């Protein structure tokens, strides 16, 4: 869907795909000791 | 920050990042300094460093200034001085 | 009425209708929205 | 614009304010009020 | 003051600051004066300082007066008197 390709991970989540036109590049973190990383445009390093 | 995001497909790879050649920068603090590497720090008074990277000088922020390759040859000689001011 | 006339339309208050006459050639937009919903996966986010 | 044109004017949503075109003369009129205050002596009274 | 909003995206960032090359501005009561290192001073009196730095020096109020890198060479003596005036 308008090219997608997800990943789901044990609590944190890993998005790269550069959908149409709306991103959905957000690789959410959620560290369940006590930090929440959410950040959808933010200090993200990826590559392939 | 921003966020490169490095895409590889085929000889010709895109980011909407290389290494420093032998580059180095002033650290202090102002505004922290990490590395994926082991050590970083989160204070500083100044303190240059060179070696490491896959920092990529942002016209935004690169420490304080950026200097790139080695320059002196073989002959070059040099003089330093104590310094001091005011 | 009389001829080729203006390209009204514009609401005040708090609305955000406007006008614009190109030429004798009306022409309204409206800007009750200004807001994005991206959808990312099992998420919907809005802007 | 060319020649002479309408009588525009009429804020829609919540707003009231009403448009009359008159033979070609520009009219507008506004209906943010409808509210009469009587003071009647020592009393303010509101309709 | 202000509110100089420094963000960065791309090798070009934007601000709706860096650091001063071997600037310096002199300290004195006027209107306060703190640093995000770990001193800071609510009061004074004559009293210049270099080193550090974030600051950007504001039309409004740079202390005083500001002072910019660092000029004697080598061979550049200079002697100085004791001063006092009236």
């Amino acid at each position: 869907q308008d090219n997608e390709r997800v990943l789901f991970a044990p609590v944190r989540m890993v998005t790269v795909p550069p959908r149409h036109y709306c991103i959905v590049a957000n690789p959410v973190s959620r560290d369940t000791q006590s930090s929440v990383l959410f950040d959808i445009t933010g200090q993200v390093r990826l590559r392939h | 920050a921003d966020q490169e995001i490095r895409l590889a497909q085929d000889p010709f790879p895109l980011y909407p990042q290389v290494v420093l050649p032998n580059t180095a920068l002033h650290l202090k603090a102002l505004l922290d300094f990490e590395d994926k590497n082991g050590d970083k720090v989160m204070a500083g008074d100044e303190w240059l460093f060179e070696g490491p990277g896959t920092y990529i000088p942002q016209k935004e922020v690169e420490v304080v200034e950026i200097i790139q390759a080695t320059v002196i040859k073989q002959n070059q000689a040099l003089r330093l001085r104590a310094r001091k001011e005011c | 009425g009389c001829g080729c006339p203006c390209g009204c339309g514009a609401m005040a208050t708090e609305e955000a209708i406007i006008r614009i006459p190109p030429y004798h050639y009306i022409h309204v937009l409206d800007q009750n929205s200004n807001v994005s919903r991206v959808e990312v996966g099992p998420k919907t986010y809005i802007r």
